[PDB]
């Protein structure tokens, strides 16, 4: 790929599961005889992801558009190889086995997830405001978990019981059919532009939407799709 | 003609005089509203605190 980048061609690169390049080398390193580190991992882990990751640059000839993969041992976050993989990327989604044990299939985590342009100069004012909003719902949310597992909803303010309603519709919302997922699932594929996506979470935050149940937020589209499953369902 | 009914706001005896020292009242004093009321505010309210403290404490799982 660094051919190409280098004559100017931008690069879109996927590499798969970076967590099996670093299990590798600690396979290569235990069989080399050298001291092993934290749980069996080689020492040279972060140099080693340095020497691989540091390539995955876009320089000033051209541009690399890189996606990767990262297996969690177990699900250990603390892993020491997420954990090195944690400090060489712009952006980070976390998918987690709760959320996907949901049937939320896209199964990212919107707290634990992040990225360097969510910044109002360059991704828009606007979307800006609306994902911060909708992190601190669903935080909101995170605070309230334990309180609504043992006293339950009611014990709740008001505007707590809002905020958690609009919460699990959000995290109800953030589902979506892939087109790539129709051999296991009957939904049909759903593109949703940027522009939609915030459009339909401006909408959900304002108040439109609070009759809807949740239910209807479940693998869906747009807001409009959700409206008009609501009108199906009269 | 069989029966009759004395739907009276309040009945006092007092007749009785020691009604007062009589756990009737004395006690009502004490055995009442002092321990059947005040204490059970009191270990109520003591109980709900405890439960809010512990639940700020547990913010955390």
């Amino acid at each position: 790929a660094e051919y190409f980048r280098d004559e100017g061609r931008d690069i879109l690169l996927f590499i798969d599961n970076i967590f099996r390049f670093v299990q590798a080398g600690s396979e290569v390193s235990s069989l080399l005889g050298r001291m092993p580190s934290q749980v069996g991992y080689q020492p040279t882990l972060g140099t080693e992801m340095g020497e691989l990751q540091e390539r995955i640059t876009s320089t000033k000839r051209g541009s690399i558009t890189s996606m990767q993969a990262v297996y969690v041992p177990a699900d250990d976050y603390t892993d020491p190889a997420p954990a090195t993989v944690f400090s060489h990327l712009d952006a980070t989604i976390s998918l987690e086995r709760s959320i996907a044990e949901r049937a939320i299939f896209p199964a990212v985590d919107p707290l634990a997830s992040t990225s360097r342009i969510l910044d109002p100069n360059i991704v828009g004012e606007e979307h800006y405001r609306v994902a911060q909003e909708v992190k601190r719902v669903l935080q909101r949310y995170k605070d309230l978990k334990d309180i609504i597992a043992i006293l339950g909803m009611e014990e709740l303010s008001d505007e707590d019981k809002l905020t958690v309603q609009r919460a699990r519709k959000i995290e109800l919302f953030f589902s979506q059919p892939f087109t790539v997922a129709q051999q296991f699932t009957g939904r049909p594929g759903k593109y949703v532009p940027v522009k939609k996506t915030v459009e339909s979470f401006a909408r959900l935050l304002n108040g439109e939407g609070d009759h809807i149940p949740e239910s209807f937020f479940y693998m869906q589209g747009d807001f409009d799709d959700v409206l008009a499953a609501y009108e199906a369902s009269q | 003609p069989h029966r009759v009914t004395i739907l009276a706001d309040t009945v006092e005896r007092a007749d009785e005089i020691d009604e007062a020292r009589a756990e009737q009242a004395r006690a009502e004093a004490e055995a009442r509203r002092r321990e059947a009321q005040s204490e059970r505010d009191m270990a109520l309210a003591e109980a709900k605190l405890r439960k809010e403290m512990v639940r700020l404490r547990v913010a955390q799982l």
